RNA sequence: AAUAG
DNA sequence: ATTTTACTAACTGATAGCGGAACTTTGGGACACCCACAGGTTACGCGAAAATGGC
DNA sequence: GCCATTTTCGCGGCTATTTTTTTACTCCCAAAGTTCCGCTATCAGTTAGTAAAAT
């Protein structure tokens, strides 16, 4: 990166000014190296302005640690930075590098952190069985209804279908009537809400 | 379902066929939104959505749009487990030698090319030239030239010969080999040989050559031009409690490879002095070697924890490797 | 299970035949040919094999008869 | 300097979580001598004679 | 002990090439040579001549036909490199391969199962 | 088959049995 | 979760003839895993038959055992026919009795 | 300790380890050797696939047991897919033939 | 690392 | 004559779109002179096989 | 050109249970892309009211 900066410095040197090449080239080499550090030194990339904020926070915290003898609390750092304390806390927690999954846990040496990380995206088999049971119960309840109401509810909720449907295309079935489809859906819900045919589905709440 | 497992070399076309996209940036996730960055090591356009049946846009966000690629983002509406199966690729700016086929003794490249490993490393490390196309000249293929000698004979002959230096030279030497001709030559020389040492050498090399002919593999596939990239969910970057993140070392190794490749491309675009370009090519080779097998070439690359990074060879091998820890024995349910 | 291995000859073959019979009594609607005596399908199948009622050839013959019908 | 001292006092192999089942456990732990640790031997590499 | 010694005596070095597809001074499996010799005798042609070799249990394990078992044992890099350059094919005939791929082992209760497959591939 | 008393059956993994049989006692191991 | 009495009766009916696999590390030979019929006991410790201890190299000075439940019918019949302790009373290494 | 079903690993998709994590016992190499010596192929396949890392198979097995069917439909362990992916990432074409 | 078998 | 229900219109919330200014983010530049680095390490041991050296 | 000697390479038991780590640091500016609050406007759903019908 310093070599690239040096080439850029050679591209724009001016010997008429009388200064020597090191004087001008040092600035460009420094800039190239430090921009490269700002852009490529972290697994999660931090923008350059936040990198400067973090570095100057570290410098101020080190000067205050020398000054008072104990770690500077966030409000004192905020007052010295002329920035809000919430911004200080933001900068503080976004300035931590990711931990390795090969790091041992506790005092062990054959243990690794990655061996203790769950898969939170998985679905519990109890939940899958409950979903299958709910599907079966809903099918049985729908079987106790008039075929028109069962089909209307199926289209309006997407049961056994790829997509859900609004009142317009449900009306498009036989009679394109939003107010009618709405009434028959209400009737179907009222009959399904009767305690005679709802004790099976009540257990799933 | 399947009756056998077949192993062999991977061609650049095969590696491209495995890939669902090209990783162009070393970016992983945004530092505020924690969303994958485009063309990065965790791109959803390459490896798949981060939520089931959603796109990074949030526009297509149900099963009604399954299999539809969002025009704003490019993320396919499918499941998230596809991020455990979808691979990517990196188009290397310069060819890189594969460390297993170079330093796992005996060296396959050296055995095939009948040149000592030290000479091969000298050509690779940009210390010595080698003749690729001798032309109408007394020069022979595989003969080493120093920079002084190369300049001398470049003035002497000109464009009659081609001499190269690096992994491109080894790839050109391996691509120009006539395998059936070599097999016939070793058979003829074995017919009229008496020494048992030379007999052993020619029988080993003949076995390698006829194995290459029979397998359909090409020798130049031992030099990498396209580098495969593992699925992100096998090298996860997952949040811990308190905002901390746990990552795999493969992300560090891949980021090093991508950064050095991009710097090589930028140096070649700037028409840099040859010393800088040679340095960058050495560093690219070192980074790829560290990614594949850390510690085989030399000093093992270490992370911030001052310990060597774990590479793919370490993933698959050893007492703590995948074969013995997870395949020949497992943790089981319904146990106490 | 000495009687069962004597009637079959091979322990692995006995395991396979008893598994088929137990699946017939559990997943299928087939009924036991011996008093159940509050026993699980595996033990019922083993008892049937010991009594000589169930063999591999008998199972194949009954499957062929079911296919014919 | 603080990093060095915290490293030694919290992450060293010889800085051990105190045994505190009973008074004897504490006394024995404080009077314990290890051949391991930084600059010492290793379990697998140690031989019969030592 | 005799079973272990049998697994120790599994390779042969060919001394006479004959007409079979074997080179002199080549260490190959004995069963392959025996099958080839039976075929050539059925064809009435010169059989191969071999000297049997005794290998240690580690070397014999590393020199098996299947690269899955050899890689799972030790020296994974060497085994995988040799298999990759050679272009080897693993038929999954032993216990370790079928354990790794999740299939029934070709022993005991699974034995018959595998036999059935060997019939279907034959047909 | 020593564990069963009769002739060995087809499909018996005798190599694993041999290896375990040899390996298990390894701890006990040190002219008229 | 509420541990009703009918749950205990159901548990008895479930384990009535379901064999369970007992294991002790290190498993130096195949007699380190054997199948038993479980008898439900009040307590937190597994009760092991004395005559099998020599097979397990197990003594009651702090030893711990692992337990596995065969699920499918084939696994249950394998536990009953092959791995059951009454089948394995001879040493596969020598043929001598192991339950002495 | 006892467990029937619980948390699983992020990469290997295998049950976690430890009483603190409600994990499962490890069926190591020597246990597999014991099962091979017995000849219990189906018990071993249960341990390898539907109890550890066959994601679809283990859910199907739980549903079957809840339905009182006691049958399994084994599949490919996820650890083998991971192994295939890493070997491919090492620039080596490893594949399954039918 | 320490501890139990 | 009264009660239940079906029809219809109005309210309201969600939502897609847009404006625009603040906010985050990226790329360029800096002219006394400065001109070859680490950088801890290791008391292993054993057997094989592979690479060097001897005449 | 084979016979011996030195140099790498890979290996060293299985199950459990207790527990995170820690150095190193410029600034400013102009230009560009993105976000966050507020407002609009449309559609669909919900709800209240009233007439139509039935008891
Ligand atoms: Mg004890
Ligand atoms: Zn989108």
């Amino acid at each position: 990166e310093g070599n690239i900066g040096l080439m850029k410095a050679v591209d724009k040197f001016e010997y008429r000014r009388g200064y020597k090449f090191s004087t001008y080239a040092t600035w460009w080499i420094r800039q190239a190296i430090t921009r490269s550090i700002a852009d490529q030194a972290r697994t999660i990339r931090i923008p350059v302005h936040m990198i400067e904020t973090i570095n100057k926070l570290n410098r101020i915290s080190r000067q205050m640690l020398q000054e008072m003898g104990r770690e500077p609390l966030p409000e004192e750092l905020a007052e010295r930075m002329q920035m809000p304390e919430d911004k200080i806390r933001k900068v503080l927690k976004i300035a931590k590098e990711p931990i390795s999954m090969e790091t041992p846990i506790g005092d062990d040496e054959d243990s690794h952190l990655g061996d203790f990380i769950e898969d939170t995206t998985l679905e519990l088999p109890l939940d899958s069985a409950t979903a299958t049971s709910l599907k079966a119960a809903t099918r049985d309840v729908l079987a106790g209804l008039t075929p028109r109401e069962a089909k209307v509810l199926r289209m309006r909720f997407g049961i056994d279908m790829n997509t859900d449907h609004t009142l317009e295309e449900v009306g498009k079935q036989f009679d394109v009537t939003r107010e009618r489809i709405r009434q028959i859906e209400a009737k179907a819900l009222r009959k399904l809400r009767h305690p005679s045919r709802s004790e099976v589905l009540r257990s799933f709440l | 379902e399947f009756d056998a497992i077949k192993i062999g070399l991977a061609s650049p076309d095969m590696i491209r066929s495995w890939s669902f996209g090209e990783v162009k940036k070393p970016e992983t996730i945004n530092y505020r939104t924690f969303k994958p960055e485009r063309d990065g090591l965790f791109c959803a356009r390459i490896f798949g959505p981060v939520k089931d049946y959603e796109c990074l846009c949030g526009k297509y966000k149900r099963l009604k749009h399954r299999g539809v690629i969002c025009e704003k983002c490019g993320v396919e509406v499918t499941q998230t487990k596809v991020r455990r199966d979808r691979m990517g690729h990196i188009e290397l700016a310069s060819p890189v030698a594969h460390i297993w086929f170079l330093k796992s003794l005996p060296s396959r490249i050296g055995l095939l090319m009948d040149m000592p490993l030290r000479d091969i490393e000298r050509v690779l490390y940009f210390e010595m030239y080698v003749v690729t196309e001798p032309g109408m000249t007394d020069l022979e293929r595989g003969q080493m030239l120093t920079e002084e000698e190369y300049l001398d004979r470049l003035e002497e002959w000109g464009d009659e010969f081609t001499a190269k230096m690096g992994a491109e030279a080894i790839k050109d030497l391996l691509a120009s080999m006539d395998l059936p001709a070599e097999a016939e030559q070793m058979r003829e020389e074995l017919d009229t040989t008496n020494s048992e040492t030379k007999r052993k050498k020619l029988t080993k090399r003949l076995k390698l050559v006829e194995a290459f002919v029979a397998s359909g593999n090409k020798p130049e596939w031992m030099i990498l031009t396209v580098l495969p990239v593992l699925p992100p969910d096998l090298r996860p970057l997952v949040p811990l409690d308190g905002g901390r993140f746990a990552t795999s070392d493969l992300n560090d190794l891949y980021r090093r490879v991508i950064n050095r490749n991009n710097r090589l491309k930028r140096l070649l675009e700037l028409a840099a002095p040859d010393i800088i370009v040679r340095n960058e090519k050495r560093m690219l080779q070192e980074s790829v070697d560290a990614l594949l097998d850390n510690g085989r070439r030399g000093r093992a690359i270490t992370g911030s924890n001052k310990r060597p990074l774990k590479s793919l060879a370490d993933m698959i091998k050893g007492k703590q490797g995948r074969f013995r820890q997870n395949l020949l024995g497992k943790r089981v349910d319904y146990s106490g | 299970v000495q009687d069962a291995v004597e009637k079959i000859g091979n322990r692995f073959d006995l395991v396979l035949v008893a598994a088929r019979r137990a699946r017939q009594m559990q997943s299928g609607g087939k009924d036991a040919l011996v008093p159940e005596e509050n026993d699980k399908p595996t033990v019922i199948a083993l008892r049937e094999i010991e009594e000589g009622l169930i063999t591999k050839d008998v199972l194949d013959a009954r499957e062929r008869q079911e296919q014919q019908e | 300097i603080s990093a060095a001292v915290k490293e030694f006092f919290g992450s060293s192999q010889l800085s051990q979580f105190m045994d505190q089942n009973n008074p004897l456990s504490e006394v024995t732990h404080k009077r314990r001598i290890s051949a391991l640790g930084p600059g010492g031997l290793t379990r697998e590499r140690a031989g019969f004679e030592v | 002990i005799e079973t272990i010694v049998r697994q120790m005596l599994r390779k042969c070095t060919i001394t006479f090439a004959g007409d079979s597809e074997f080179l002199p001074g080549e260490t190959v499996e004995y069963s392959q040579v025996k099958i080839a010799n039976r075929k050539l005798v059925e064809e009435g042609k010169e059989p191969a001549r071999f000297e049997r070799e005794l290998l240690g249990i580690t070397k014999a394990s590393l020199a098996t036909e299947s690269f899955i078992s050899a890689a799972s044992f030790q020296e994974t890099t060497r085994v995988l490199t040799e298999a990759a350059v050679s272009g080897k094919r693993d038929d999954l005939r032993g216990l370790k391969e079928n354990v790794i791929v999740g299939r029934l082992i070709p022993a005991g209760t699974g034995f018959a199962y595998h036999q059935d497959r060997q019939a279907k591939r034959a047909q | 088959d020593l564990a069963r008393g009769h002739l060995v059956n087809q499909g018996e993994a005798v190599g694993v049995i041999a290896a375990q049989s040899i390996g298990e006692p390894g701890t006990q191991l040190t002219i008229q | 979760e509420r541990e009703e009495a009918v749950v205990w009766d159901i548990l008895d009916e479930v384990i009535r003839e379901h064999p369970v696999l007992l294991n002790r590390a290190p498993t130096l030979h195949r007699l380190g895993i054997q199948a038993f019929e479980p008898v439900l006991i009040e307590g937190k410790a597994i009760q092991l038959h004395p005559l099998v201890c020599a097979a397990y190299n197990a003594d009651f000075d702090g030893d711990q055992m692992a337990v596995h439940v065969p699920l499918t019918l084939e696994a249950q019949l394998e536990a009953r026919t092959l791995m059951m302790s009454t089948n394995n009373i001879l040493s596969p290494a020598s043929g001598d009795p192991i339950i002495v | 300790h006892a467990r029937s079903t619980g948390s699983y690993s992020l990469v290997t998709q295998q049950p976690l380890g430890g009483k603190a994590q409600f994990g499962g016992q490890r069926f190591g190499e020597m246990e597999v050797w014991a099962l091979e010596a017995y000849g219990a192929a189906y018990t071993l396949q249960e341990m390898l696939t539907v109890k550890s890392d066959d994601v679809n198979g283990r859910t199907k097995m739980y549903k079957n047991i809840v339905d009182g069917n006691h049958a399994m439909e084994p599949g490919m362990p996820e650890s083998f897919n991971v192994l295939l992916k890493e070997i491919r990432s090492l620039g080596i074409n490893i594949e399954l033939e039918d």
